[PDB]
RNA sequence: AGAACUGGCGCUGCGGGAUGAACCGAACGCCGGGUUAAGGCGCCCGAUGCCGACGCUCAUCAGACCCCAGAAAAGGUGUU
RNA sequence: UAGCCCUGAAAAUGGAUGGCGCUGGAGCGUCGGGCCCAUACCCGGCCGUCGCCGGCGUCGAGAGUGGACGGGAGCGGCGGCCCGGAGCCCCGCGGACGCUACGCCGCGACGAGUAGGAGGGCCGCUGCGGUGAGCCUUGAAGCCUAGGGCGCGGGCCCGG
């Protein structure tokens, strides 16, 4: 809790980050996932073989969460456009870090 | 910065040989051609053999070859070694087996043919089998070396047995303390 | 307008400053030739700012602009006639220098060779009377 | 990589459906349009009527 | 808590989960004046664990909602009661302002302990806030607006440096 | 014991046809409930005062 | 002076703390655009040249930003 | 009772909220909205390294991720007197580059460094075996240079 900040994203939070910040791991490399053949042909196995049957296991969390996300490479975000406040303490103490619980969809519309 | 490893990530195995021989670098342009468009898993275990030291190249006896081919199955199939052949003289009859192998000896060679026997190279291994269908391949005893013998824990380590390096076999060079338990202590 | 290559691109070159030795401009005993120093304390290796910069693999210049001159030609220095024709199928990428040994008399004689198959000499008018 | 939420048919390459999601949103806020423009004038016509 | 710009208030609800010991418990109710309703369901368990044996991991909120004045419109006397602490012990306090809305009020309280006593705002606790009329208040700083036909001009007004002309030939009149 | 009464409801479903999804999970997230607040109101408390 | 756990310095530049081994941010191939971190925005000195909000304070020794580079008991019908 | 200010409160060269300086603040407390910038973060270009591969098909005829023939029966599409059958290149004789295979090409991630350890050097010096039908009194070596450049660098080539 020191180092991170979250938060339960919304339906456009995970559809943003999706289709602008979205990449994939096929065996071992970032691609950037431009056709729905580089969802299928790696994950098709589990019944998810696009972009929105993959944001659909991934907002609703789905009986194959955990393969669909691990495919995702971690989201390489930008330095958020407004600014920080205070980035050492926690986000009720005053500063940002921690749980914010809905607030986290304003950060990622400036981070993303 | 990203992460806080501590950089193993060069993998260290070996991509060509070190030797300059000419004829061996022929097998390797013929089989790393085949080991990337045959689809085959034997063409990449005898590609990375070809490019092996001569330490994890060791030799394969005669007697040892007609040993793991007289094994229910393998009667019609052929022996691939990437090394050499040395003949046993404790084997007595030799039977009319099949084999494929850089270099083997001459004695070697004079008693496969003699029982009707037939050596390949990998060049004409390559024309008959080319995905290495029907092939029992071998190994010599890698671990057959009088080195490992050496390498183990340490001498005076107890329930040892590693053979320290003695200049000279025999009674007085490394027999008298720690080695018995009059002379002080057996370890 | 004498003798055009092929496709020339703009030849960035990412530093056109010479890296110089350390305690060069203080020293005469000390040559501008770049050797990196193995000292303990000293605040170039150290890599502070506002001083010497060192060198590394990040100033290297492109692949396909590599060793190019400002002509977009490549050299490539010649001694005679016979060594000279062996730049017939390179003659719209790769350029001739006659070297410093060749008198001025061989030197007219493969400075008219290279007219006739069409290779650029960097050098043709050096040495004359 | 070019950019969805930004160009169409790029989004359309990975979502068909996007389209006409599209469509249907950009035509019925051009009929929520219609309905509050002539709302807010046929109101204030009557009102116009009066005085 | 931070105490950041304006206050907002909070009604924050919550009551712990189902024992076999005590089905249904009892789901006590708060009033917390907090920025946004992250650090206000975080302040509920701050109170809430002072009283109860009540925290966060054996309990849950069911409804956390912004209550908001019925009249924001109509000049009000907010009398306060506080548990400040100081550097030394710590102290109990009655406090009036005066302001057009409830929320407000505790915010001017806030910006008025930092002022007078230096109270940040994670040391100090709100007791209870209601609406006095006059006749019952105490404060006579609060007490002299109330004042039927009240008038004061404003002497010796200064306002807008730098915007108009940095350099001019006019000495600028205080009215 | 989760090897015994395991291996008694794995075959226990192979005669019955179902799904019964044997491998454990951690504690979810709570199932959105319904409380309810029958008749009374939520008592309202209060920070006490400091007292030595 | 001597230990425990973790990080760092030594081996390490960079932004900030005027100054600096270790503080605070952040670790570094060569550059362009963007945005921030810690810290700041009278003038040295980039940026408040906002018609910023509420109060407190007068010092003939005022105060002024982690580490951190100066103070205590006790007292004041000085003011809140 | 506790906020600010005051007394308590004295040191040796002249001096330090960093300085100038500031008192409707440039002080202290509580906060708002803008704004300023690092080698950090994001997007782009390039270099190198690591990893994972591609290409012997230069196959303008290869056409291939299931294809044969050839027999016994069938529908569509083709040229009819409701019966019917391979045409193998051609009016153009043509068709870019490439694969030092120890070379070329692709994709992705990364890049601080003392002591220390490895790799590459088409870095440099002196001599030997081979080799350039090398090079020169129409000027070698050496040395000089506000001359022209090349390489990330070691260094090098050229001009006078
Ligand atoms: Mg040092
Ligand atoms: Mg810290």
């Amino acid at each position: 809790e020191p180092y991170i900040a979250w938060g339960y994203p919304n339906l456009k939070s995970v559809n943003e980050l999706i289709y602008k910040r979205g990449y994939g791991k096929i065996n071992k490399k970032r691609i950037a996932l431009t056709d729905n053949a580089l969802i299928a042909r790696s994950l098709g196995k589990y019944g998810i073989i696009c972009m929105e049957d993959l944001i659909h296991e991934i907002y609703t969390v789905g009986k194959r969460f955990k393969e669909a996300n691990n495919f995702l490479w971690p989201f390489k975000l930008s330095s958020p456009r407004g600014g920080m406040k205070k980035k050492t303490t926690h986000f009720v103490e005053g500063g940002d870090a921690g749980n914010r619980e809905d607030q986290i969809n304003r950060l990622i519309r400036r981070m993303n | 910065g990203v992460d806080i490893r501590h950089n193993k990530d060069r993998k260290v195995r070996r991509k060509e040989p070190k030797s300059q021989d000419i004829y061996l670098r022929l097998l390797v342009k013929l089989y790393r051609f085949l080991a990337r468009r045959t689809n085959s898993t034997f063409n990449q275990v005898v590609l990375k053999r070809l490019f092996m030291s001569r330490t994890n190249r060791p030799p394969l006896s005669l007697s040892r070859m007609i040993r793991k081919m007289k094994l229910p199955g393998r009667e019609n199939k052929t022996a691939v070694v990437v090394g050499t052949i040395t003949d046993d003289v404790r084997v007595q009859e030799v039977p009319k087996l099949k084999v494929c192998a850089l270099r083997v000896t001459s004695r070697a060679r004079s008693r496969i043919l003699r029982a009707g026997g037939k050596i390949l190279t990998f060049d004409q291994l390559a024309l008959d089998s080319p995905k290495g269908c029907g092939t029992v391949l071998l190994s010599g005893p890698r671990k057959g070396r009088e080195v490992y013998r050496h390498f183990g824990k340490a001498p005076g380590t107890p329930h040892s047995h590693t053979k320290p390096y003695v200049r000279s076999k025999g009674r007085k060079f490394e027999r008298a303390r720690g080695r018995r338990a009059s002379r002080g202590y057996k370890n | 307008a004498a003798l055009r290559p092929l496709v020339k691109p703009k030849i960035v070159k990412k530093r056109t400053k010479k890296f110089i030795r350390h305690q060069s401009d203080r020293y005469v005993k000390i040559k501008r030739n770049w050797r990196k120093p193995r000292g303990i304390d000293n605040r170039v290796r150290r890599r502070f700012k506002g001083q010497i910069l060192m060198p590394n693999i990040g100033y290297g210049s492109n692949k396909k602009t590599k060793h190019m001159l400002p002509s977009g030609f490549r050299k490539f220095l010649v001694h005679n006639v016979k060594e000279l024709e062996v730049l017939l199928m390179c003659n719209k990428s790769y350029c001739a220098e006659i070297a410093h040994n060749v008198s001025s008399k061989n030197r007219k004689a493969i400075v008219e060779r290279a007219a006739q198959l069409a290779i650029r000499v960097t050098n043709p008018n050096a040495r004359l009377r | 990589k070019k950019n969805p939420l930004k160009n169409l048919r790029i989004m359309l390459k990975l979502n068909p459906y996007a389209k006409t999601m599209r469509r249907n949103t950009i035509l019925r806020q051009a009929r929520n349009h219609k309905l509050r423009v002539d709302k807010a004038a046929a109101a204030a016509a009557a009102l116009q009527a009066k005085s | 808590m931070k105490a950041s710009g304006t206050l907002r208030e909070y009604k924050v609800v919550g009551r712990c989960l189902p024992t076999p010991k005590c089905h249904t418990p009892p789901l006590y109710r708060m009033r917390i004046f907090a920025p946004n309703h992250v650090v206000a369901k975080s302040r509920f368990w701050y109170f809430v664990s002072q009283l109860k044996k009540m925290k966060k991991s054996s309990g849950e909120i069911v409804y956390c909602g912004q209550v908001f004045e019925k009249s924001p419109l109509r000049v009000k006397n907010f009398g306060i009661w506080l548990r400040y602490d100081s550097r030394s012990g710590t102290h109990n306090m009655y406090r009036e302002y005066r302001d057009l809305t409830t929320a407000g009020a505790v915010t001017q309280c806030y910006r008025d302990m930092g002022a007078r006593h230096r109270a940040r705002a994670h040391s100090i606790q709100i007791m209870k806030v209601e609406e006095i009329a006059a006749s019952k208040c105490r404060r006579p700083a609060v007490k002299q607006f109330h004042d039927s036909k009240i008038k004061f001009p404003l002497p010796h007004r200064v306002l807008r440096r730098q915007h108009k002309p940095r350099f001019t030939t006019k000495r600028p009149n205080t009215f | 014991k989760r090897v015994k009464e395991n291996d008694q409801k794995k075959k226990e479903a192979k005669e019955k046809g179902t799904w019964v999804q044997l491998k454990r999970q951690p504690a979810p997230p709570r199932e959105a409930h319904f409380v309810r607040t029958n008749g009374k109101e939520p008592e309202l408390l209060e920070p006490i005062p400091y007292e030595f």
